[PDB]
Order: structure tokens, then C-alpha cells, then sequence
């Protein structure tokens, strides 16, 4: 378990990929054209977990580009670090889905997925052994969302045996492009539940609300909002990317972090908060740092912490600091707020260090939690999800591409199961 | 904020204690299996020693002293007095005593016997009271237990008016770094019918504790006399204090025993540490010669003083490991 | 002379190992190229240090040991480290895919696959071997391939050498310096598994190792080389009878002879003194009184546990440095008055003492400070059972909600393997408990 | 008290000191059960497999 195979499906996911991309390759030394140029061994050390070695010798993601329509990825070869990629692993369509999941998964994505996994195959042939998948993309909109379900199935069945993990982000009537998106993500999810290890719920709801309450944006673009993404991303993978006293896998991860199959929807979390352009020169406090990471305020997920349990708890310190004030401060916040934390899973808040901070900063904190709460996310989708369908609005978009109301009831009935699982473990 | 869990629901001593961490606001109770406390107010019964003291950041205590049931056990105790040279059998504040097994120092116990019908001197005993050996070792067959036989007082010191038995019951508050703290309020346990010789069947004159007493509550409140009635009883009747005819030996034996087994209880440097309440027994003969009759590892208090004790375990035992934003006499160890 | 082949199973199995080699290799003037200069018989011998060491006619003297990982990258450091030299490739065997820290993973699944292979480079240390007397296997409690791998091994070391003893190492989980959640599980599968193959096995608690590296050594966060380096010191104490002339514990039979009279009970507890700061300015040299009292303290034990409130079976006092048995009898004399030591009836109340001249070597640039006298005492206690009711507690709680179990089931597990271990583990707590109370 | 067992050599000494005195499965059960569980492993996957093609 070396290898992790990278998809990005749609404009949210493409979009989202790019930016982990360029974050990523500045933390590993590597430049656009794929020469390394910086100066710790560290760097290297774990590299082939996400890149490619050409004689070259250049640096190649072991990304995978996928979408229906040419906009987005036209952007991404043109953008910062668009030349890095494998040119044979742009795949893309012409027609676009219309922010409409059927397209994606049934219609319009059924015509290009095996061209997406020849490409695919190429890739995991030349594994010395894959870990297994990672895939960016959005619940919302139609490529990321159905086409991207339809590759994670598809994914499943020719692989088995391997982890698949994602970046699912979940859409906000705050940041909205369609009254469709409940159908979506609710059509979505029950494919996320079924076919997924380990899912990251970036919520567009939480970074819409930590721009503008925290970050002091009045107007939010997806830009600003992608700023914390791409953080977070960096964050929840430097213990696969770098050596460090804990060497995670995402296997390991998976174990770890999942006491029962279903519920592997996971909350992020990162501290110190910042904006792109104005950033603090103050530097932050291992206590602060702690009490940060573990606010609500932090979370890229919109549920209160506070009307839930924790599950599992995996926390990430970057940069030169106490790992003795790392553990004490752990521990501090663990045995003062331990009603919070559920006490038949004994030491289920784990810490790791990193030496390399991300770009920027001294120090940062990255938290990864399964907590019972990410229940209220599902719950609103749920809300969303019935105030159309009780009067069947919209749904003429996906029964014209032959879909039937019998999959929208069955969908809804599993995220509320997925709902009512989760309550299941918050009182016991 | 410091944590605590409760495992003893019956015990009224530790309800107090409780409450008053609870009401300092700076204690938080967890529910009786989270781990994460720093405090552990434990069951009486095979409490888990072995789990304290393997959390990391967290210095924990709990209310208990592992091994202390040596001393707390009727039988546990004659064997710990008659085998640790600190004590010994020529311990001379302890009653002759054997421990007696049915299905053992049953032969022993009866030569003795015999010893005391040389040219029969007083030879009554107690298990329940009698006057000969063959009715006490047919009696404990009968039950199918562990007892101790042990020389039953014959000449008490007897309060008057009303020529009435006693028991005197000490609190002592042994703490994590083997202070030894007695609290300055005792209690007489008293009978309220007049003391017998002749018949040993009749059980409310020669027993003396709280519950058996149900003629009751005749002379003080619940059959209780505290320490400045006693006291003053004693210079206008026998000319003398009880702190000189009385509480230096009370002192000295709480002393001898627990410094005894110090070293097989002692937390001092164990990765997790105790403290104890104890409720030491004391019968007074006619000479004014204390003995020691029973310790309690479990005790309550008596209703009067419940205030004043449970903040003095908060204050001495609990406070001084987990110190916040004297009643006892320390017995110099 | 009879043979010792040493077996390293997984992450903290290698690591330890390594620490252990190193340390053998510098007690025995050993060089990191494999050459030992007062080795007066070139490429032969049956002294006592060649129970651990064959020797090639080139005088290269090459461990008994076989490194066995599912993962490749611990046994690369072995392979590129500074004794890189001192092991035939042959010996150094790594998979592809680790266990994930499962238990199933590392027993049926990828176990499977490996088990014949390492069989296979074992009987080829084992032919060399002019009257093998069987095993040290080093291995993690917590680990999936500590755990899961080193049960299926074990199980078959008792089919093909079926009157070899075996010896365990192994490292008994703590939360400071976790990789799981999950290892409370996979300690009491492989310790199931792993009972009735186990002749005598010396569990080291990390909670122990990791204070005694904080509160002694002033490290403020020990990592796993400050805590390997302390370990292979225990190791090397406890092995050192085998490796050099002596009358007491010369072979492994002696070991279950001399520490475990009942065969289910055969985990003997380590306590080592003295432990000292390298970086200690001045630092008074402690006595044989001084060093024998230590071990009676828990601070000093390989695990946290309270020997006063449970019964001996056994004792041996194994000393290095100047100490000679006058100095040792008035000792224990006078610690017989001031601690509370109670051995089982039906044993005697005695010690059995080993001294070898020689101070314990130290790590040049290690945190320990060298020495003129130390002792590592092997008692078998009803006390180390502890250990056992803490670790149980912990695989209940998560196990009544069935926490993690899919991911055991999906390897191929049954969920009544999960009971089994733990029935098993309920009769040894209370067959601790008939001997002890 | 009583040391008995003295035993001396350049290289150090051992003795006993008494302080006072008293009062497998076959190569075929292995396969099996590895080969069990194997199965197990198989029936699940191709479970999975089926609910993939439906
Ligand atoms: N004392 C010590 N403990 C270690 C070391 N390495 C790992 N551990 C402990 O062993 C447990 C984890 O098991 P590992 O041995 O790392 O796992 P593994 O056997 O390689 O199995 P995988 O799960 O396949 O990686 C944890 O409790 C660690 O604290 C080491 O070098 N020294
Ligand atoms: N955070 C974030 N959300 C996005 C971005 N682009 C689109 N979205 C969200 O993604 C959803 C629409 O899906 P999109 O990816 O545009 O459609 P697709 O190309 O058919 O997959 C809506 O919920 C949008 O709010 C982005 O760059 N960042
Ligand atoms: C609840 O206990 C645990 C949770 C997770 C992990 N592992 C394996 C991690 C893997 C990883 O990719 O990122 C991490 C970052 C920080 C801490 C742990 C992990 C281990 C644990 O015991
Ligand atoms: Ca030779
Ligand atoms: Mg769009
Ligand atoms: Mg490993």
C-alpha cells in the first residue's frame, strides 16, 4: 500500500482538484513543470503516495480529469499549475449533464465512463500496490454527482479490494446554482453510504458562514471558498504524504476512524482560520491552536458538535512545536469536555505531528471527526429533499432521462435510515 | 474543573462528600464507568484497583486503601494482630481471640479454656454470649461461616445513672500521603438497660450498637453521648479527662495498627493513591482500660456530625491533591 | 552449545530487534561488518555466544534471526541501516500490503500468503543448527501484524518443531504511544491464539517504558528509539545467560523450569534498576541494596501493576557489574523485613540469583548512563494479571457495541472468534485469581 | 538463609538462596481453518459482485 489513484469529476470537483494540487506540489518542492526545487528530505521521502516518477525526472499527479463539458478543464491547463498534469488524463464530454444526476449517472456519463476507467486502469497497472481511490466532486450538480457515483460503483466492481474515499461536497441554498441540488446530493448520498470507505463532507453551508462570519468576506466567491477547502484537504492528508512517528495509509484511516461500516461521513475541521491576501502575522499558541480546531466556527461541516458525540477523533499538528504541550493540550480538552466524546470506544482521539507547516503559517491544526452530529447535515438535505418532492416539483428533468419516482422514494428512506443510525449511537 | 464518578449508592458518608464537591462548582460528576476522572468514590465490594492510575494526564485518587481489609475483617484482624511482631500475642489492648472454622485454631482456643477453669476465673466469652465452650462452638456449626471466639469483657465501665454499657466509635481519615487524622468528635454508642452478670441471653444491656437498642432513648438522643458530656461525666464522677483516662490509648492503638500495615497499603509511590475513613471500636472497662474491638472500613456517621467530617475529607484528603481556585488531631506517624 | 534463533515480527518486532542486535553486537565485540577479533576459532565454534551468532569461514559472525513485516519499509532501514552488513538478505523478508492494524488481516488473509515462505527461511537457520533448542520471537500486541501474523506462526512452530521451546517478547499497548484504536482487540486474539504456544513469554508494557524514559532519563517525550534502546537493555539482561558462561538459565528449557511451574501462567514480570540520565552531572554510584530494593518498586517494572497484593511463584535476580552473593543474601535479608513479599504455599520462598562480572554495555551516545552495577529481577506474579483486567475491560467495552468487528468479519473472521479469545481470557483472569487470593 | 547451588566461573556466579521452604493442532486443522476463512472472504466478494451487476 503505496499508490493512491486521484479523481476529480465535474466543475466543483476539477475545480477543488486543481487547488489540492497546487497546495500539495508547493508543500512537496515540486514546480508546474515537475522539477523538484526544494530543500528537505522529508519532501520526497513519501512522494510516489501521489506522484508518478517519469526519467525525466519530473513529477507526475496521479490525477485522473473528468467532466462532461471542455470549460473547466480548458481552465485548469490553463491555470498555475495546469501543465503538470498527464495530458492522456484529460477525459471529457461535450454535452454537459444540466446540473441534472440522471445525466450524469445514466444518460450522458454512461457514454464516457470507460474511456474515465481505461484511464483509470493505465494508472493502477502501473502501482507497485494501490491504496486505492480518492475523488473530489460535488453533490449538487450533475457530472461530479451522478457521473462521479457511476465511477465509484463502477470503480468497485473492477476493484474490490481497495479503499475509495472522497471529497463530497455538500450544497447550501446560501451558495446555490439550482433548486435541483437536494435531489442530487439526496441521490448521491445513498451511493456514498453504500460505496464508500470514507467520506470528507466539505459543506458549502460552513464555508459560505466561515468566510463571512469569521473571515469578514461580505461577498464569498467560490475561490474564497475553495481557500478552505484546499487547506483542509492538505491538512487531512499530510499523515499519508509525509514520514512521520504514525505512517497512516487509507486503509489504517479507514479502521480506524469507522466503528461501523455505514457511518463514514466525516467532519473536518482546521485552525488557525485564514483568508487568502490579508493574513496574521501573530503567531498561535498550542493552546490556541487546540481550542480553535475543536470549535464549531472551524468546522466545514454545519453541525453543532455540542448535539452530538464523537465517535473517533484524528488531529493533525503542523509545524515546529511541544509535542509534550501537543498532548497536554489534547488530553486537556478530552478529560474537560469527556460527555462529548463516547466512552465505549476507549483512546478514540488520536494525534499525530508534522514538522512541515502548510504555506503561510508557523503553525496549524488539522481535525478530522466522525461525529454523530453530521446527522443535522443529512437531516437538512432531508428537508430540502421533501418540500419539493411531496408535490413531485422538478422532477420531469430525470424521469425524462428515464429515471422513476420508486428511486427518489428508496434514496430518501436510506439517508433517513443513515439519520436515524446515527441518533442510534448519540444516546448510547 | 476536576471529575469524579460515584459506585456507592448506600453509602450516606460519601452522598455528603459529593454533594459538597458539587456544590463548590469546580468538581464535575461523570457517570460511574467514564474513566476520565480524577476522583473514585468506589463500591465496597472487589472495587477494580488494578484499572486505576493508566490515564494519561490525569492524577487520580480514590477513597479506597487496596488491603486495608486486613484490618477491616473480624477474623483478617485477630490473625494480623496475632502474627505481625509490631502487635504480637502479648498485644495487651486487644481481647484473647481465636478464629474458629466450620465445615483454624479450635485446640489452642479450648487448652486456654481450660487454663481459665484452673480455679475458674471469669470465663465468658463471646462469637453471641455464653458462658461455656461446648453452646459457642455448636453455634458457629450451625451457621456454616468463619467466626471469631473472643474473651467477652465481664467487668465494663458502666455510665451512670443507670449502670449502662458502652461502645465508643473514633473516625479516623487516613490520607494519600499516610497521614493519620483523628477527628475530634467521638461518639459512645450507649445501651439503655441496666448491665447484667447473671443472664447473657438478654442482648439490648450488653450490646451496644445504634440499631439493636430497639426502654430507648431514655437518657440522651438515639442512645448517642458525644465527647463533652462524656467528659465532663468523667471529672464529676471519676475525678479525671477523657483525653488522660481514655484518648491517649485510644491514640496510641489507632497508631499502632495503622502504622502496622503501612507498608503493605501505603500509595506513596504508586501510580495511582487512596485515602480511607475508618471507624475503630472501643470498649472502656472499670480500671479505664480501652480496648479495641472492631475497625470498620465502611463506616457512617452519626447524624449530629455529617456537616462538619465530610468537609473535613473534602478538605484534607481530597483538596489537598486537587486544590481549589483543623477537626482532626494528626497522629504523628 | 545449543542454538537460539530470534524472530522479528512486524513494526515494533523489527525495531526492537534491531536495538537488541546492536546491543549483542557491542557486548560481544562484535563489529557493525560482522567480524570479532577475540574470535580466536575462525568460521567455527560451539562457545556460548554462538547459541545467537553462526560464523562464515570469511570470520563474519551473522545473528540467528529471521525479520518478518507485511510492509516494506521498517525492514528497509535494517537493510540500508549502519548493520546492514551483519544479515544475509535472505533473512530480512518483507510483503506488500500491511495488516492495517487488523488482527484477520494479518492471520488469514495476508498471513496466508507469507506463512510458507518464512517457514521456509526459518528451516534454513534451523539446518545449520547442530542441536536447536527453539525460539525468541519479538512482536507487538497491538499490531496487525504483530498480533495476527505472529499467532499464525506460532501455531506452526509447534507443528514443525514440536519439542523446541518458544519464548515470547512482546509489546503490551499503551495510549501515549498507540497507532490503533483497534488494540485492545487484536491483543486478546493473539494472545488467545497464541497461549498454549508460548513456553514463557516477558510482556513490556509501553506505559511502563515510556515514564520510567520521562521520569528517569528526563525525556520529555520519549519516542520509539529512546524506548527500544531501554527495552534491548531488559532483553540483553534477560538473554545474556544464553550468550555467556553461567549455571542459570543456560538453555530456554530452564527458563519455564525455573519461572513457570503452571503452564497457562507463564508471563514472568521484568523490574530493572538502576535507569540514569546520560546527561546526569554527577550521579552517586548505587549499591546491591540500593539496586535489589528498586526492584520491589512498581516505578521500576516493565509493567505498572501492585506484586503486594498478589503471590509469587518464582524469582530470579540477575545481576551485572560488581556484585558478589554476600552483598546479595544481606540484601534481600534485610528487604524480607520492610516489603511485603508472599510466595504460593506450595512453592519455596526463595530467589535464584545469576551474576555475570561484565557492567551492562550502554548505546555510545544513548541516553543511558554506564553503570557499575544493575539488576533485572524476573518474578512471576499473580499481580501481572492486572494488566490482563485492564486490557479485557477495554475489548468489552468497545466489543458489547460491536465497534470495529465488521472490519474483522470482512477478512474472513468469525464474529465467534471474538467470544472464544475472550472466554479464554476470562479463565486466565481467573485462574490468576485461584492462585493468588 | 541457606545458599545452595554455588556455581563460580571467570565470567560471574550463580546460587539459589531459600528463605524458607513450602507447605497442539495438526498441519491439516491449520489449512482448514485458513482455507475457511478464505471462503468466507470469496462468498462476501462475490456477493458484492452480484448486488453490482443487479
Ligand atoms: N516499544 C515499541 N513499541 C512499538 C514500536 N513500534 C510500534 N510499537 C507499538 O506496537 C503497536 C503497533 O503495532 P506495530 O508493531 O507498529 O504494527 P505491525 O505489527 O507492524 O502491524 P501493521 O498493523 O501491519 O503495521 C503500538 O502499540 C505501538 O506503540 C517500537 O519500535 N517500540
Ligand atoms: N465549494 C465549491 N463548490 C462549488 C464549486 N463549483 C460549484 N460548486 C457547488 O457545486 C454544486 C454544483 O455542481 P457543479 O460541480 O457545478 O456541477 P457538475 O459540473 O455537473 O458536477 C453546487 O452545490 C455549487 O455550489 C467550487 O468551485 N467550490
Ligand atoms: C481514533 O484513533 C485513530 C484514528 C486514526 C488513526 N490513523 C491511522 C490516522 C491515519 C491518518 O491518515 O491520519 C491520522 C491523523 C492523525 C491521527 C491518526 C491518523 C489512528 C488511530 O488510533
Ligand atoms: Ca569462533
Ligand atoms: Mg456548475
Ligand atoms: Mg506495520
Amino acid at each position: 500500500m503505496r499508490e493512491i489513484v486521484h479523481i476529480q469529476a465535474g466543475q466543483c470537483g476539477n475545480q477543488i482538484g486543481a487547488k489540492f494540487w497546487e497546495v500539495i506540489s508547493d508543500e512537496h518542492g515540486i514546480d508546474p513543470t515537475g522539477s523538484y526545487h526544494g530543500d528537505s528530505d522529508l519532501q520526497l521521502e513519501r512522494i510516489n503516495v501521489y506522484y508518478n516518477e517519469a526519467t525525466g525526472n519530473k513529477y507526475v499527479p496521479r490525477a485522473i480529469l473528468v467532466d462532461l463539458e471542455p470549460g473547466t478543464m480548458d481552465s485548469v491547463r490553463s491555470g498555475p499549475f495546469g501543465q503538470i498534469f498527464r495530458p492522456d488524463n484529460f477525459v471529457f464530454g461535450q454535452s454537459g449533464a444540466g446540473n441534472n444526476w440522471a445525466k450524469g449517472h445514466y444518460t450522458e456519463g454512461a457514454e464516457l465512463v470507460d474511456s474515465v476507467l481505461d484511464v483509470v486502469r493505465k494508472e493502477s497497472e502501473s502501482c507497485d500496490c494501490l491504496q486505492g481511490f480518492q475523488l473530489t466532486h460535488s453533490l449538487g450538480g450533475g457530472t461530479g454527482s451522478g457521473m462521479g457515483t457511476l465511477l465509484i460503483s463502477k470503480i468497485r466492481e473492477e476493484y474490490p479490494d481497495r479503499i475509495m474515499n472522497t471529497f463530497s461536497v455538500m450544497p447550501s441554498p446560501k451558495v446555490s446554482d439550482t433548486v435541483v441540488e437536494p435531489y442530487n446530493a439526496t441521490l448521491s448520498v445513498h451511493q456514498l453510504v453504500e460505496n464508500t470507505d470514507e467520506t470528507y463532507c466539505i459543506d458549502n453551508e460552513a464555508l459560505y458562514d466561515i468566510c463571512f462570519r469569521t473571515l469578514k468576506l461580505t461577498t464569498p466567491t467560490y475561490g474564497d471558498l475553495n481557500h478552505l477547502v484546499s487547506a483542509t484537504m492538505s491538512g487531512v492528508t499530510t499523515c499519508l504524504r509525509f514520514p512521520g512517528q504514525l505512517n497512516a495509509d487509507l486503509r489504517k484511516l479507514a479502521v480506524n476512524m469507522v466503528p461501523f461500516p455505514r457511518l463514514h461521513f466525516f467532519m473536518p475541521g482546521f485552525a488557525p482560520l485564514t483568508s487568502r491576501g490579508s493574513q496574521q502575522y501573530r503567531a498561535l499558541t498550542v493552546p490556541e491552536l487546540t481550542q480553535q480546531m475543536f470549535d464549531s466556527k472551524n468546522m466545514m461541516a454545519a453541525c453543532d458538535p455540542r448535539h452530538g458525540r464523537y465517535l473517533t477523533v484524528a488531529a493533525i499538528f503542523r509545524g515546529r512545536m511541544s509535542m509534550k504541550e501537543v498532548d497536554e493540550q489534547m488530553l486537556n480538552v478530552q478529560n474537560k469536555n469527556s460527555s462529548y466524546f463516547v466512552e465505549w470506544i476507549p483512546n478514540n482521539v488520536k494525534t499525530a505531528v508534522c514538522d512541515i507547516p502548510p504555506r503561510g503559517l508557523k503553525m496549524s491544526a488539522t481535525f478530522i471527526g466522525n461525529s454523530t452530529a453530521i446527522q443535522e447535515l443529512f437531516k437538512r438535505i432531508s428537508e430540502q429533499f421533501t418540500a419539493m418532492f411531496r408535490r413531485k416539483a422538478f422532477l420531469h428533468w430525470y424521469t425524462g432521462e428515464g429515471m422513476d419516482e420508486m428511486e427518489f422514494t428508496e434514496a430518501e428512506s436510506n439517508m433517513n435510515d443513515l439519520v436515524s443510525e446515527y441518533q442510534q449511537y448519540q444516546d448510547a | 474543573m476536576y471529575t469524579f464518578v460515584v459506585r456507592d449508592e448506600n453509602s450516606s458518608v460519601y452522598a455528603e462528600v459529593s454533594r459538597l464537591l458539587l456544590a463548590t462548582g469546580q468538581w464535575k460528576r461523570l457517570r460511574k464507568d467514564n474513566p476520565r476522572f480524577n476522583l473514585m468514590l468506589g463500591e465496597r465490594n472487589r472495587l477494580p484497583f488494578g484499572r486505576l492510575g493508566h490515564e494519561p494526564g490525569l492524577v487520580q485518587l480514590v477513597n479506597y486503601y487496596r488491603g486495608a481489609d486486613k484490618l477491616c475483617r473480624k477474623a483478617s484482624l485477630v490473625k494480623l494482630i496475632k502474627t505481625s511482631p509490631e502487635l504480637s500475642e502479648s498485644c495487651t489492648w486487644f481481647p484473647e481471640s481465636y478464629v474458629i472454622y466450620p465445615t483454624d485454631e479450635r485446640e489452642v482456643f479450648l487448652a486456654a479454656y481450660n487454663r481459665r477453669r484452673e480455679g475458674r476465673e471469669g470465663n465468658v466469652w463471646i462469637a453471641l454470649i455464653s458462658s461455656e465452650a461446648s453452646e459457642l462452638l455448636d453455634f458457629i456449626d450451625e451457621q456454616g461461616q468463619v467466626h471469631v471466639i473472643q474473651k467477652y469483657l465481664e467487668k465494663p465501665l458502666l455510665l451512670e445513672p443507670g449502670h449502662r454499657k458502652f461502645d465508643i466509635r473514633s473516625w479516623v481519615l487516613v490520607d494519600h500521603l499516610y497521614n493519620i487524622y483523628l477527628y475530634r468528635e467521638g461518639v459512645l454508642r450507649t445501651s439503655s438497660e441496666p448491665y447484667n452478670s447473671a443472664n447473657f441471653q438478654d442482648k439490648t444491656c450488653h450490646l451496644t450498637n445504634h440499631c439493636i437498642q430497639k426502654n430507648y432513648g431514655r437518657y440522651e438522643e438515639g442512645n448517642e453521648m458525644f465527647f463533652e458530656e462524656f467528659n465532663q461525666y468523667l471529672m464529676d464522677a471519676l475525678n479525671t479527662t477523657l483525653e488522660n483516662s481514655i484518648l491517649l490509648q485510644i491514640k496510641h492503638i489507632i497508631r499502632s495498627c495503622l502504622m502496622c500495615i503501612e507498608p503493605a497499603i501505603s500509595t506513596k509511590h504508586l501510580h495511582y493513591q487512596s485515602f480511607q475513613l475508618f471507624g475503630f471500636d472501643f470498649m472502656v472497662d472499670e480500671e479505664l482500660k480501652v480496648w479495641l474491638i472492631e475497625v470498620n472500613g465502611a463506616p457512617a456517621c452519626a447524624q449530629k456530625l455529617y456537616a462538619e467530617l465530610c468537609q473535613g475529607i473534602v478538605d484534607v484528603a481530597i483538596s489537598s491533591v486537587f486544590p481549589l481556585a483543623s477537626i482532626f488531631i494528626k497522629l504523628h506517624h | 552449545m545449543r542454538e537460539c534463533i530470534s524472530i522479528h515480527v512486524g513494526q515494533a518486532g523489527v525495531q526492537i530487534g534491531n536495538a537488541c542486535w546492536e546491543l549483542y553486537c557491542l557486548e560481544h565485540g562484535i563489529q557493525p561488518d560482522g567480524q570479532m577479533p577475540s574470535d580466536k576459532t575462525i568460521g567455527g565454534g560451539d562457545d556460548s555466544f554462538n547459541t545467537f551468532f553462526s560464523e562464515t569461514g570469511a570470520g563474519k559472525h551473522v545473528p540467528r534471526a529471521v525479520f518478518v513485516d507485511l510492509e516494506p519499509t521498517v525492514i528497509d532501514e535494517v537493510r540500508t541501516g549502519t548493520y546492514r552488513q551483519l544479515f544475509h538478505p535472505e533473512q530480512l523478508i518483507t510483503g506488500k500490503e500491511d495488516a492495517a492494524n487488523n488482527y484477520a488481516r494479518g492471520h488469514y488473509t495476508i498471513g496466508k500468503e507469507i506463512i510458507d515462505l518464512v517457514l521456509d527461511r526459518i528451516r534454513k537457520l534451523a539446518d545449520q543448527c547442530t542441536g536447536l533448542q527453539g525460539f525468541l520471537v519479538f512482536h507487538s500486541f497491538g499490531g496487525g501484524t504483530g498480533s495476527g501474523f505472529t499467532s499464525l506462526l506460532m501455531e506452526r512452530l509447534s507443528v514443525d518443531y514440536g519439542k523446541k521451546s518458544k519464548l515470547e517478547f512482546s509489546i503490551y499497548p499503551a495510549p501515549q504511544v498507540s497507532t490503533a484504536v483497534v488494540e485492545p482487540y487484536n491483543s486478546i486474539l493473539t494472545t488467545h491464539t497464541t497461549l498454549e504456544h508460548s513456553d514463557c513469554a516477558f510482556m513490556v508494557d509501553n506505559e511502563a517504558i515510556y515514564d520510567i524514559c520521562r521520569r528517569n532519563l528526563d525525556i520529555e517525550r520519549p519516542t520509539y528509539t529512546n524506548l527500544n534502546r531501554l527495552i534491548s537493555q531488559i532483553v540483553s539482561s534477560i538473554t545474556a545467560s544464553l550468550r555467556f558462561d553461567g549455571a542459570l538459565n543456560v538453555d530456554l528449557t530452564e527458563f519455564q523450569t525455573n519461572l513457570v511451574p503452571y503452564p497457562r501462567i507463564h508471563f514472568p514480570l521484568a523490574t530493572y534498576a538502576p535507569v540514569i540520565s546520560a546527561e546526569k552531572a554527577y550521579h552517586e554510584q548505587l549499591s546491591v541494596a540500593e539496586i535489589t530494593n528498586a526492584c520491589f518498586e512498581p516505578a521500576n517494572q516493565m509493567v505498572k501493576c501492585d506484586p503486594r497484593h498478589g503471590k509469587y511463584m518464582a524469582c530470579c535476580l540477575l545481576y551485572r557489574g560488581d556484585v558478589v552473593p554476600k552483598d546479595v543474601n544481606a540484601a534481600i535479608a534485610t528487604i524480607k523485613t520492610k516489603r511485603s513479599i508472599q510466595f504460593v504455599d506450595w512453592c519455596p520462598t526463595g530467589f535464584k540469583v545469576g551474576i555475570n562480572y561484565q557492567p551492562p554495555t550502554v548505546v555510545p551516545g544513548g541516553d543511558l548512563a554506564k553503570v557499575q552495577r544493575a539488576v533485572c529481577m524476573l518474578s512471576n506474579t499473580t499481580a501481572i494479571a492486572e494488566a490482563w483486567a485492564r486490557l479485557d475491560h477495554k475489548f468489552d467495552l468497545m466489543y458489547a457495541k460491536r465497534a470495529f468487528v465488521h472490519w474483522y468479519v470482512g477478512e474472513g473472521m468469525e464474529e465467534g472468534e471474538f467470544s472464544e479469545a475472550r472466554e479464554d481470557m476470562a479463565a486466565l483472569e481467573k485462574d490468576y485469581e485461584e492462585v493468588g487470593v | 538463609m541457606e545458599v545452595i547451588e554455588l556455581n563460580k566461573c571467570t565470567s560471574g556466579q550463580s546460587f539459589e538462596v531459600i528463605l524458607k521452604p513450602p507447605s497442539d493442532p495438526s498441519l491439516e486443522e491449520i489449512q482448514k481453518k485458513l482455507e475457511a476463512a478464505e471462503e468466507r472472504r470469496k462468498y462476501q466478494e462475490a456477493e458484492l459482485l452480484k448486488h453490482l451487476a443487479e
